[PDB]
């Protein structure tokens, strides 16, 4: 009795049927398969459970055995689950590229990643050159942007020009960029909004000894501890490198660093669903890390 | 749970 899946990619919907022992891996492959993706180290599906929690999905595990939300055919989100130290020698595909300007623009756009009003517009000038090509005087007449949705509502409300202002703005760097390739217009854009200290950064709602409230930083190079009102500049930062190993105990969370000197740092979540999460995303970013070096 | 994860040593 085959099960109907649906999979959504940042530009894409993909149908599929699968069998009642299919694993995450098997539909996974299956999903990269057919988008000819090659680069699939960094991507993941995301999938809501029966209590309505966004969860990723285990490739080892039967997918039919972990509690996707009951429902004809199950949905997933194929996204990038991590991130590149740097694009450019990285991401090498069309697709990849694609897939990862998309996700990271839908971010800066939802005021997810905090991005300067000067460089919103400059990402905004790549993706313009991505969408129309080359401006051209006959065709990109004045108004061409007022459709399309280039900055973030943060940007917009902090400098209160016209739409006709931003767009005026955009379309000069527009100009700027004639003779890139749609491909490169993506890439630079990805190129300026990696540099953004929010830009693949995974926060969690975390608690020191204390009892204050922090958020714990998960990224490709290691765990980070800001403070609640500011997510932009670390308060502490364990390089990959300065830890020993890390583990966590229900809901405390222990990093052991390599140092004699320095002791332990402990802090706690909420759930212990936020610790497996962390833990995961610990495990991944790191082994990642070290492909880049050995593998 | 208990779960450990090394990183370095």
């Amino acid at each position: 009795k085959p099960i109907n899946v649906r999979v959504t990619t940042m530009d894409a919907e993909l149908e599929f049927a699968i069998q009642p022992n299919t694993t995450g891996k098997q539909l996974f492959d299956q999903v990269v398969k057919t988008v000819g993706l090659r680069e699939v180290w960094f991507f993941g599906l995301q999938y809501v459970d029966s209590k309505g929690y966004s969860t990723w999905l285990k490739l080892n595990k039967k997918v039919t055995q972990q509690d996707v939300k009951k429902e004809n055919p199950l949905q997933f989100k194929f996204r990038a689950k991590f991130f590149p130290e740097d694009v450019s020698e990285e991401l090498i595909q069309e697709i990849t590229q694609r897939l990862f300007f998309l996700q990271v623009k839908e971010a800066i756009l939802n005021d997810e990643i905090y991005c300067p009003p000067e460089t919103a517009v400059l990402l905004a000038s790549y993706a313009v050159q991505a969408k129309y090509g080359d401006y051209n005087k006959e065709i990109h007449k004045p108004g061409y942007l007022a459709n399309d949705r280039l900055l973030p509502q943060r940007v917009l409300e902090q400098h209160k020009l016209t739409k006709e202002q931003w767009e005026e703005r955009i379309q000069n760097w527009h100009e700027e960029h004639r003779g890139m390739l749609r491909e490169d217009s993506m890439m630079e854009y990805l190129k300026i909004a990696q540099d953004l200290e929010m830009y693949g950064v995974n926060y969690f709602e975390i608690k020191n000894k204390k009892g204050t409230e922090l958020w714990l930083g998960v990224d490709a190079l290691g765990l980070n501890i800001y403070e609640h009102d500011d997510k932009l500049t670390p308060k502490i930062g364990f390089p990959w490198s300065e830890i020993r190993n890390i583990s966590f105990n229900d809901k405390k969370f222990v990093i052991k660093p390599i140092d004699k000197k320095a002791p332990d740092f402990v802090f706690y979540a909420p759930r212990l669903r936020i610790n497996k999460r962390i833990l995961a995303l610990c495990m991944g970013n790191h082994e990642l890390y070290m492909r880049r070096r050995k593998p | 749970q208990k779960k450990k994860l090394v990183i370095n040593g």
